[PDB]
């Protein structure tokens, strides 16, 4: 919000867990203690489109994201062209 | 007796139905079976819907206009077992479908890995928990509401 | 003159539309 | 890449076309979109629907204005024999010379289309008559419907307050309304029918001049204030009447006496007025029930609070239901919707068997395209009712502020609620459907007997304890006498509520096994319709698959694939999904009346009898019988009687069908070939440089669930529209 | 048959229970408390209610019924008139 | 009829009949009668599989009937 | 080619005379 879908979980470990999703998610930002110690929910999200490939894999244990962003550029949908 | 008319003992409209309609059945002056041994309108199909004469049994059975028979079942004058007689029957049969539903089920979730024993079937129909149903005298009508499925488990 | 009351279907069902399909192309721009 | 749409902002600089559509459908969503404050909002719905009342009088004006110079009236008030009234003059340059053929209808000159709205039997039925005497309508209503806008502005202008907090009282208002409004709104009507109208009905005229000189009697309001009322009701009307011209008139307003007549059915002259009067105490007695400063009456909490009937010692709270129905504005607009919804049909199911108009049923058309625009709507409401009470739960609502509290618990103990609802349907499902195939496997098979067919006992029952003095029958204490009433008799139930069987217009039609099904299949509708609305609502909040389904609740249609696979699981898309059964009940029900009526007019009734107890037949004779008239109306042999209708009726079948795209298409496939189809232009001469200002895209992933719908619907609702008319008009009936 | 004036007798039984307090203490409306202008804020909202104030004339102006309702109803309303009748007046017993 | 049952398979969401399938699954557990073999709604595209296939075996035999009934008997 | 503020002029004018007389007529030759 403008890209606000929560995939968070609690492990935020990313080995045999989740990577998939065009650019958007440059994480591994180890918070001072959470097991395989890499955490949060995103990096700078003003770049790419609206997947839920975002979970599909590696837990969000609650929801999982999808489209919810509304304010929606174009670069933010393939088609501005 | 009630809203429609009276039973079979008299029902004019009903009579006319017997008669034209079926019997036209007839309708085929011949159509060849002078002695021949197949084409069976001839014998019954009529006579099995037909020898069903001024008798069908006698059943009361109310019969409105056009004299197709209507079902009251309010437990009176004659009509009681057009719902209850075949009603408790529907109850008793089901419930001994699912008394055993809640049975070749509550017999598994235990021992060692019990995770789909059910896509095959352990005792077919249950053939063990089987009669538990006719072997319901009273049964769930007490032991459902007291103990086992007990409010606890509620 | 005789028999002539036909203007309140184009000024409406025709010309009023012209206005707004033009005009309201204010949604695009003004 | 500029900036535009003046309220939203995310929408405002979106380079595609969404820019547009989504503009024209966020407009009315005040609560939370850029421009808003709880002060703004309220008022921004207040001088909105002052923009209401306003548009309702430019409707009504013109209703009374395509009528006064053409569109027979100094006709149809000479005697209204069932031949083709008039709305307005149809004028399309596309018309052939068969302008001359009916379409062009008798009395008037150029072609026209006749009142199927009632108006024509109530601008008449409260007197209002003479064609020199008549040509007001707009003139007033409009010298009204402009004032309707004036407050709009006046009360929009800051200064002479538009009022902000003052919008959450109640007590004061509704302590005001259900007196000030309704009560006196009645009364004042009671006023009018009686001084100017009842005289205009049985008796004679009222001349625009005198209003003092006219006096229903010789010696005035006589006693009246003299508690002596009674001797209104003696020789009031008669029956050897000749409606509108006295002679067997008599003149003593009020009654409950006399009743039906082959010359007009319709509620008696008076009764619709002592009533209008009579209720007008109760609401005035009701109004004055709550505070409003002086210091009597009531505070609208403290009689909820710990009021509670079965609460008390059953551990189940009642906290500020007031500051949540009040702080909600959606709870508001959906206790509003329903009541209206439940009563929109009570209106429109009572408006038959008790129509209150001078020639209506015994018209039998206007009477059948008027029960339904009040059945459509009404169904159409209900949904919206159920749909703003699944928005309360998301935008408003407040778990910490409502809890142990009986609006909660309703949430909390919810899984059951949909189940003991769904258990109704599934039962009401296959059990109606055994009875109706069985009833159709048995015919076809040769055996009309064997047919399963239950009398509708508890139905007719209600009525042999009324007036359905059908072919005798005691009933233990009743018999058809010994005890009758004893405590009641020659007062009250006189000739009225005594229509009996009356094969013509008896009020109650004499019910059998045909009606013990539709009547269980209107019951499988509002049940199924509502397991989905109840459900739709009972968690716009969230659930297992989508737990945290919120901050936006309503229309977030779609979600990512995975989890189980997730879809139309916004409380909107269940509303979306709901509206199909509100369009399937509100069809079984309407469908039913008519077949019935149809047959119960220019002919039989045995017809619906043994031929509605099954299914095929519902399609064959009705559906297939009774369309006849219309379709061979474009006929290879020139445009005959109706043409508007049948072309509508196929316009009906297209708008419908063309729903489906929207509905089996799903933005993905559309957008992508528009990706190839917007490589054209760019790559083709005599169509280059030429820039769009909105980027070619395919419809939003909620939008098209709507549009297929808002499409499925007109088609559908524009098909029965033209179906019934196009066949209740011909007839035969 | 009907006591018609059985009950209009009856209803302004009660709204004279109305003729009340325009008279007796202080001003109108226990003076506009809260009406225009708008409550504290209040706010949930809000007050007041009081199971404890259904007295004050329970006893006194429960007579008000029998007023008009006696001698001024079935017994020919004020026979004791005269007080300027000539552009007309009377008035005259419909009873 | 079968055709006019397809639309329900064709026209609808999916975590819907889930959201529903649980209310069900709930009432199920109270009597102790459900969980084993995690009951689940239709596999997004299965759902489309049970559109289509029905929409056809509906919308088709409709005429297979419509036909044999207007060549048998006059014609 | 004096286009310096116009078009509103040619859309009352031109289009009140492709429709004023264009619909009216002195003796039908009807629909
Ligand atoms: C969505 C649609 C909508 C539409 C388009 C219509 C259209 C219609 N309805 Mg209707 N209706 C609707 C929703 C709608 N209704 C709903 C939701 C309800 C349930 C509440 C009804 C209940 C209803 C009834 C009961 C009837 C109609 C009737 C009608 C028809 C009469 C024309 C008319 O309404 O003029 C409307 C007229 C006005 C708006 C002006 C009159 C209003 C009066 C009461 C104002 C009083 C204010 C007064 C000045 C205060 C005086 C104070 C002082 C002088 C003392 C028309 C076909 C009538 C009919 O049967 O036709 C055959 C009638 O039967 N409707
Ligand atoms: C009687 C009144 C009532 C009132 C006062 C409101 C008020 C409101 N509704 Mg609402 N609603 C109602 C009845 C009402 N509703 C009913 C009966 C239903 C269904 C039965 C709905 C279903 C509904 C939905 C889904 C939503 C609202 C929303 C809203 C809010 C924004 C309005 C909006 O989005 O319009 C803007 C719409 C337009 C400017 C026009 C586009 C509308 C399309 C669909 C046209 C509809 C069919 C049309 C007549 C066919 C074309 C005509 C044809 C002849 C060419 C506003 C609070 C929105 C909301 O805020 O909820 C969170 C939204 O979600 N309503
Ligand atoms: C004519 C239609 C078709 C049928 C048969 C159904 C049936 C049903 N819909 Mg449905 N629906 C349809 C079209 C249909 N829908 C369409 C077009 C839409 C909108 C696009 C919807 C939108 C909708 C919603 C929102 C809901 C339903 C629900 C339901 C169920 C409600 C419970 C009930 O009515 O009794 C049960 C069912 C019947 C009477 C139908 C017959 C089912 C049995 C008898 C099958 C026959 C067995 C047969 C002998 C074996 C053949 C199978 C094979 C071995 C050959 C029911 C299964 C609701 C629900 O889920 O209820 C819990 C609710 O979710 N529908
Ligand atoms: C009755 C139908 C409705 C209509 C009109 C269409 C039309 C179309 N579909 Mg389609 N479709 C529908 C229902 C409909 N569909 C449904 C129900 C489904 C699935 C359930 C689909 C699944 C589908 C698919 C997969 C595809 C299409 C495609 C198409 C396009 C094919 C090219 C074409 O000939 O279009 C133009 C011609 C028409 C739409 C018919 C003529 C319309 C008439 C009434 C003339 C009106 C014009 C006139 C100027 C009106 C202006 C007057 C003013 C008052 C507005 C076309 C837009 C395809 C496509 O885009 O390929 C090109 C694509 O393959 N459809
Ligand atoms: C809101 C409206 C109501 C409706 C639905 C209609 C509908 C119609 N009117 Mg109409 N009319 C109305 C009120 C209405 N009128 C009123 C109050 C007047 C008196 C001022 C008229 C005076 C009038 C005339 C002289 C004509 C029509 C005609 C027509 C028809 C063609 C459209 C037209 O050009 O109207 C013209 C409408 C006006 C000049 C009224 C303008 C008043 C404004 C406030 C209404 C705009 C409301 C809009 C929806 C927003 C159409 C059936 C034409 C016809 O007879 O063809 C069959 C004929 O031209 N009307
Ligand atoms: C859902 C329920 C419904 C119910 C309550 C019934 C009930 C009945 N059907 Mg039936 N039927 C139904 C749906 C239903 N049907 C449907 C949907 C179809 C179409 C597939 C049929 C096709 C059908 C046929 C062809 C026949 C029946 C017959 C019967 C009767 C025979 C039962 C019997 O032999 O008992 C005996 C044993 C006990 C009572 C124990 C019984 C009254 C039979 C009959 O004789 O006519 C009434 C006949 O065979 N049915
Ligand atoms: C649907 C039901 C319910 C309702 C709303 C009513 C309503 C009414 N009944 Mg009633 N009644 C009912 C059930 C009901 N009854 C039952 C079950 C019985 C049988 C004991 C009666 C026997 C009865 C009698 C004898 C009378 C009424 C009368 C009345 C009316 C006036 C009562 C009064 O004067 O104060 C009123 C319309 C009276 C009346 O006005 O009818 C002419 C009087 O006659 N009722
Ligand atoms: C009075 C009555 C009734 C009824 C019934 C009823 C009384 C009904 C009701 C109904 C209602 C409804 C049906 C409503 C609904 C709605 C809802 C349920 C809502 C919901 C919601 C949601 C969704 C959430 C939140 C919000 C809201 C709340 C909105 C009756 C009476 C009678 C009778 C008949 C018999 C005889 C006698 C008499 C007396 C004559
Ligand atoms: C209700 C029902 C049924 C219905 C049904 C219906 C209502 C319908 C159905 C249908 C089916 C179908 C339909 C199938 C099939 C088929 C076929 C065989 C086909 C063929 C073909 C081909 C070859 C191809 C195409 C064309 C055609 C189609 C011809 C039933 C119910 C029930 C009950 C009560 C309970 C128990 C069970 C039962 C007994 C079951
Ligand atoms: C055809 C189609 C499209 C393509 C989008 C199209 C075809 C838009 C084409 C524009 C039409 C031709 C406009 C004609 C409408 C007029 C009535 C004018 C509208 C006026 C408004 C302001 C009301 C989708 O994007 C889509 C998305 C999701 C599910 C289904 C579908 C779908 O079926
Ligand atoms: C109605 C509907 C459902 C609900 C449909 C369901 C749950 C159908 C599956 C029901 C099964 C087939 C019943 C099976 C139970 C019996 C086989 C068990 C008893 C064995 C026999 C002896 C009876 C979806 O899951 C769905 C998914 C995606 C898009 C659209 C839809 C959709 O429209
Ligand atoms: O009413 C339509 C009728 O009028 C027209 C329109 O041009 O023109 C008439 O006006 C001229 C002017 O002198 C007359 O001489 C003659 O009536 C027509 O030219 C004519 O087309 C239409 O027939
Ligand atoms: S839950 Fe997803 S991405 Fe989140 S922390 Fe784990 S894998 Fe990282
Ligand atoms: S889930 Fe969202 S953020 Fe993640 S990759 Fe997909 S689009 Fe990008």
């Amino acid at each position: 919000m403008s890209h606000s879908v929560k995939i968070y979980d609690t492990c935020i470990g990313c080995t045999q867990c989740v990577r998939a999703c065009p650019t958007d998610v440059l994480e591994m930002i180890p918070w001072g203690g959470c097991k395989a110690k890499q955490i949060a929910s995103a990096p700078r999200t003003e770049d790419c489109v609206g997947c839920k490939r975002c979970e599909s894999a590696c837990p969000t244990d609650f929801l999982s994201v999808r489209v919810y962003l509304w304010h929606e550029t174009t670069r933010s949908m393939g088609l501005a062209y | 007796d009630i809203a429609g008319l009276t039973p079979c003992k008299e029902s004019k409209q009903f009579a006319k139905r017997e008669k034209q309609a079926l019997k036209k059945l007839q309708a085929s002056l011949k159509l060849y079976a002078d002695d021949s041994a197949p084409a069976l309108a001839i014998k019954a199909t009529m006579e099995k819907t037909k020898k069903r004469f001024d008798n069908y049994g006698k059943y009361g059975l109310l019969c409105g206009s056009d004299g197709l028979p209507h079902l009251i079942v309010s437990g009176d004058q004659r009509h009681w077992g057009e719902f209850i007689t075949p009603g408790i029957l529907f109850l008793y049969i089901a419930g001994w479908i699912g008394w055993v539903g809640r049975s070749y089920l509550i017999a598994i979730r235990d021992e060692k890995k019990p995770t789909q024993k059910e896509i095959i079937i352990d005792v077919p129909l249950a053939s063990s928990l089987l009669f538990r149903g006719f072997s319901w005298p009273v049964a769930a009508y007490r032991e459902l509401l007291n103990g086992e499925l007990v409010d606890n488990n509620f | 003159m005789i028999n002539l009351p036909s203007l309140f279907v184009p000024l409406v069902g025709l010309l009023f539309p012209a206005v707004a399909m033009a005009s309201l192309f204010l949604h695009v721009e003004k | 890449a500029l900036r535009i749409p003046r309220f939203s902002q995310g929408i405002a600089q979106d380079p595609t076309t969404r820019r547009i559509w989504f503009g024209i459908a966020t407009a009315h969503d005040f609560e939370s979109h850029d421009d808003i404050t709880e002060g703004r909002l309220y008022q921004n719905i207040f001088a909105s629907h002052f923009g209401q009342l306003a548009i309702i009088f430019l409707w009504t004006s013109g209703n009374l204005f395509h009528v006064a110079w053409q569109g027979n009236f100094e006709a149809w008030v000479q005697d209204p024999f069932h031949v083709r009234p008039i709305a307005h003059a149809i004028w399309d340059p596309h018309f052939g010379q068969p302008a001359v053929e009916a379409f062009t209808r008798g009395g008037a000159l150029g072609p026209v289309n006749n009142a199927y709205s009632g108006v024509y039997q109530w601008w008449y039925t409260i007197g209002l008559r003479t064609n020199e005497d008549l040509y007001t309508g707009a003139i007033f209503l409009l010298f009204l419907s402009f004032i309707s806008l004036l407050a709009g502005w006046l009360h929009l202008q800051p200064k002479w307050k538009p009022s902000v907090s003052w919008f959450k009282n109640a007590e004061s208002r509704l302590n005001h309304h259900l007196s000030g409004l309704f009560g006196v709104s009645s009364l004042a009507w009671a006023g009018h029918l009686v001084h100017v109208a009842i005289p205009g009905s049985r008796g004679e005229y009222v001349r625009w001049n005198n209003f003092l000189d006219v006096l229903p009697y010789p010696q005035g309001l006589g006693p009246l204030l003299t508690g002596q009322w009674n001797l209104y009701a003696q020789n009031p009307s008669s029956s050897n009447h000749l409606f509108g011209t006295t002679q067997g008139a008599g003149t003593a307003i009020l009654t409950i006496l006399g009743g039906f007549h082959p010359q007009t059915q319709s509620l008696w002259l008076t009764d619709v007025a002592h009533h209008h009067l009579a209720i007008a105490f109760l609401f005035l007695i009701g109004g004055l029930m709550y505070r409003t400063n002086f210091g009597i009456g009531h505070s609208i909490k403290y009689i909820l609070e710990a009021h509670i009937p079965p609460g008390g010692r059953l551990g189940r709270g009642h906290k500020g239901l007031y500051d949540t129905i009040n702080n909600s504005i959606h709870f508001q607009l959906g206790l509003a919707l329903a009541s209206l919804g439940v009563i929109t049909s009570l209106v429109a199911q009572h408006m038959y068997s008790l129509p209150a108009y001078a020639f209506i049923a015994q018209d039998f058309t206007t009477q059948a395209a008027l029960y339904t625009h009040h059945q459509y709507i009404a169904g159409f409401i209900m949904t919206g009712a159920f749909a703003h009470g699944p928005i309360f739960f998301i935008r408003d609502y407040n778990p910490e502020q409502n809890a142990d509290n009986v609006l909660a618990r309703m949430l909390e103990h919810k899984e059951a609620i949909i189940s003991h609802l769904s258990w109704a349907s599934l039962f009401l499902g296959f059990h109606t459907l055994g009875l109706y195939v069985h009833n159709d496997v048995m015919l076809a098979f040769g055996t009309p007997e064997k047919q399963i067919l239950i009398e509708p006992i508890f139905a007719q029952w209600i009525q042999s304890a009324h007036g359905k003095t059908t072919y005798g029958f005691d009933i233990p204490l009743s018999s058809t006498n010994g005890p009758a009433l004893n405590a009641g008799r020659n007062i009250w139930l006189p000739g009225w509520l005594n229509a009996i069987n009356e094969n013509s217009n008896s009020l109650f039609l004499t019910i059998g096994p045909g009606d013990f099904l539709v009547h269980h299949a209107i019951a499988l509708g509002l049940h199924t319709t509502t397991l989905i609305l109840v459900k739709g609502a009972l968690d716009a909040r969230g659930s297992k698959l989508m737990p945290d389904k919120k901050d936006f609740g309503y229309s977030f249609p779609c979600d990512g694939p995975g989890r189980g696979g997730t879809c139309d699981i916004s409380a909107w898309d269940d509303f979306y999904l709901a509206v199909f059964w509100m369009l399937n009940t509100i069809g079984w029900v309407t469908f039913y009346w008519h077949w019935k009526h149809i047959t119960l007019w220019r002919g039989n009734v045995s017809q619906f009898n043994e031929s509605s107890t099954y299914l095929m037949g519902w399609l064959r004779d009705y559906l297939w019988l009774n369309s006849s008239q219309l379709i061979n109306g474009i006929t290879p042999l020139v445009c005959n009687s109706l043409s508007v209708w049948a072309w509508m009726f196929l316009f009906g079948h297209l708008v419908w069908a063309t729903g489906f795209m929207f509905l089996i298409s799903w933005r993905g496939y559309w957008q992508e070939l528009i990706e190839t189809l917007a490589w054209a232009h760019e790559r083709t001469p005599l169509a280059n440089l030429i820039r769009w200002r909105d980027k070619p895209v395919a419809l939003s992933i909620v939008q098209a669930r709507l549009v297929g719908l808002v499409h499925f619907s007109v088609g559908y609702i524009f098909t029965y529209a033209a179906f019934l008319i196009a066949s209740t008009s011909g007839k035969f009936g | 048959p009907s006591l018609v004036i059985s009950l209009s007798t009856g209803l302004s039984l009660f709204l004279g229970r109305f003729v009340f307090f325009n008279f007796q203490r202080e001003n109108m409306a226990k003076q506009v408390p809260e009406q225009n202008g708008m409550s504290h804020f209040e706010a949930g909202d809000t007050r007041a209610k009081e199971y404890v104030s259904l007295l004050k004339s329970n006893d006194p102006v429960g007579f008000n019924i029998v007023d008009v309702l006696a001698w001024g109803s079935i017994g020919h309303i004020v026979a004791y008139y005269i007080l300027a009748t000539a552009s007309n007046g009377y008035d005259p017993s419909f009873f | 009829f079968v055709w006019a049952f397809s639309l329900m398979f064709l026209f609808s969401g999916r975590g819907y009949w889930q959201e529903l399938i649980e209310s069900i699954v709930w009432a199920h557990n109270k009597l102790k009668v459900a969980p084993a073999t995690q009951p689940r709604a239709l596999s997004i595209v299965q759902g489309r599989a049970v559109g289509v296939t029905h929409y056809l075996l509906g919308g088709i035999a409709t005429t297979w009937a419509f036909f044999l009934a207007r060549i048998i008997a006059v014609g | 080619t004096k286009r310096g503020l116009l078009l509103k002029f040619l859309i009352l004018g031109g289009g009140s005379l492709l429709t004023y007389v264009s619909a009216n007529a002195p003796q039908d030759v009807l629909p």
